[PDB]
């Protein structure tokens, strides 16, 4: 998954 | 790499065509291996990522010295020391007189020193054979082709179906051991220590099960007192051939009592009770030990 | 051939020294912080099961990243890309074969090109000088292990499950060596499966007393205890298998009796 930051 | 002249190819292997060169600024000669790599799909491979990591920490006199490491956009060049020939081209040229007993020892001296620093820096070399074996002039030989080459720190787990190549493996590798130890470099050093003194394969075998058996057939079948834990090995089976050990005076002909002594340590079949390189140096073989030139 | 038992642990230590990385980095970092850190870590170690990995590698994959933001900036927006990196360079290192480069895209969803993903190998390699063999808290312990009196397997998944949340937390443990963790860690797990202690061969192997653990054990404690409240939890379902003896499950200590 993109990476939530 | 604009300072680098190419003067000839000298033979590939992995990574591919490698160059002798030479330094246009300095004078050195250089073996250049060139990486292409593939710039889409795979990158740096792991045998680079082993070899340019492992070689430089193990600076020493018997192993080959990454001198260099050139990045560009899609080229990785390695810069080594330049060494004109391995220990295979050699053996093929010295059959018919054999490679001098005192060259021999002075060889495996200085091998098991390169491999007794490896094994004290954590890492098994992995693919010790002939050609991976190389030599200058003067007499040194040095470990090269570190591809394969792997840190100990955890015990290194092995490959299902071996690639490293069949006549320089130990039993345990073609019993299917579940991890690697330091004595597998061993196993394949006195396969090669014996291959320089008689000029054969030691185990020449033609299938993974022909090599185990022409093993047996010469060392004799193992057994629980020879080799606790055989038995519980996986590829072991019952219904293997006890065969009895020849006689190894017939095995290594021209070796004194000395290095029959030190070879069958080194072919002990219980991985733990293998010799090191480390205690193998201390061996009686070595105290006429000098450093003769090849011709 | 533990004749080089003795060198290997001198030689890592030795090493655990120059693979450390710059203590205060996340403060110098502009865009990223601890928690993001802690986010990516945490998915690391789920890539890592997803495709069969060996702890070692996420272990080398977590090394190389810290001192590769140790030297150079990273947006927010391109740190899953170094992490993403640096788990196909470990896996190269330590894998038998590692997983296609096109797996290591796929699980980011696209939020990275292919090209992109081996243009920062490339980079994550020349920042770190090729310098793949770090020693890892999981090579600790490994080595510590032999040391049992005997070999407790349920003390072995709870300390290595102890060192993996470690990696999760720069909070803290970015402060200690690896060796440090590891002897905390194996000490925190040998005390909480039986209460026994760091024990004497150790202390002779190490050089490491019970006190000289105490700052980092007393963290990896407070850790262990507020495990299940923690935001990032992949370790913990991670460690809830058989193969592990579920030890993520078993009552953290609620004082260290120390």
């Amino acid at each position: 998954r993109r990476l939530i930051f | 790499m604009e300072n680098f002249q190419k003067v000839e190819k000298i033979g590939e292997g992995t990574y591919g065509v490698v160059y002798k060169a030479r330094n246009k600024l300095t004078g050195e000669v250089v073996a250049l291996k060139k990486i292409r790599l593939d710039t889409e799909t795979e990158g740096v491979p792991s045998t680079a990522i082993r070899e340019i990591s492992l070689l430089k920490e193990l600076n020493h006199p018997n192993i080959v010295k990454l001198l260099d490491v050139i990045h560009t956009e899609n080229k990785l060049y390695l810069v080594f020391e330049f060494l004109h020939q391995d220990l295979k081209k050699f053996m093929d040229a010295s059959a018919l007189t054999g490679i001098p007993l005192p060259l021999i020892k002075s060889y495996l001296f200085q091998l098991l020193q390169g491999l007794a620093f490896c094994h004290s820096h954590r890492v098994l070399h992995r693919d010790l054979k002939p050609q991976n074996l190389l030599i200058n002039t003067e007499g040194a030989i040095k470990l090269a082709d570190f591809g394969l080459a792997r840190a100990f720190g955890v015990p290194v787990r092995t490959y299902t179906h071996e690639v490293v190549t069949l006549w320089y493996r130990a039993p345990e590798i073609l019993l299917g051991c579940k991890y690697y130890s330091t004595a597998v470099d061993i196993w394949s050093l006195g396969c090669i220590f014996a291959e320089m003194v008689t000029r054969r394969a030691l185990f020449p075998g033609d299938s993974e099960i022909d090599q185990l058996f022409r093993i047996f057939r010469t060392l004799g079948t193992p057994d629980e007192v020879v080799w606790p834990g055989v038995t519980s090995m996986p590829d072991y089976k019952p219904s293997f051939p006890k065969w009895a050990r020849q006689d190894f005076s017939k095995v290594v002909p021209p070796l004194d009592e000395d290095g029959r002594s030190l070879l069958s340590q080194m072919l002990h079949y219980d991985p733990n009770k293998r010799i090191s390189a480390k205690a193998a140096l201390a061996h009686p073989f070595f105290q006429d030990v000098t450093k003769p030139v090849p011709h | 051939v533990p004749d080089y038992h003795e060198d290997i642990h001198t030689y890592l230590r030795e090493m655990e020294v120059k693979c450390k990385p710059k203590v205060g980095y996340m403060k110098k970092q502009p865009d990223i912080t601890n928690s993001m850190r802690a986010i990516l870590v945490d998915w690391l170690v789920e890539v890592g099961e997803e495709y069969k990995l060996q702890n070692e590698t996420l272990h080398l994959a977590v090394n190389y990243i810290d001192r590769f933001l140790s030297s150079m900036s990273v947006l927010r927006g391109k740190l899953q890309l170094v992490g993403t990196a640096a788990m196909l360079l470990a896996s190269k290192f330590e894998e038998i074969y590692p997983p296609e480069v096109a797996e290591f895209v796929y699980i980011t969803d696209d939020t990275y090109t292919k090209k992109q993903v081996l243009r920062m190998e490339h980079l994550v390699l020349k920042v770190l000088t090729f310098d793949l063999a770090a020693p890892t808290v999981n090579q600790f312990l490994t080595q510590y292990f032999l040391h049992q009196q005997p070999a407790n397997c349920k003390v072995e998944s709870l300390a290595m499950f102890l060192g993996e949340l470690s990696l999760i937390d720069a909070d803290p443990y970015l402060k200690y060596l690896p060796s440090v963790i590891a002897g905390a860690a194996f000490h925190l797990a040998l005390y909480t499966v039986t209460g026994q202690s760091w024990p004497e061969s150790l202390i002779r192997k190490t050089g490491y007393t019970l006190e000289s653990l105490k700052p980092c054990l007393m963290d990896l404690h407070q850790t262990y205890l507020k495990a299940p409240q923690h935001a990032q939890q992949s370790i913990r379902e991670k460690y809830k298998n058989s193969k592990y003896h579920g030890v993520s499950l078993l009552n953290p200590p609620e004082t260290l009796n120390l």
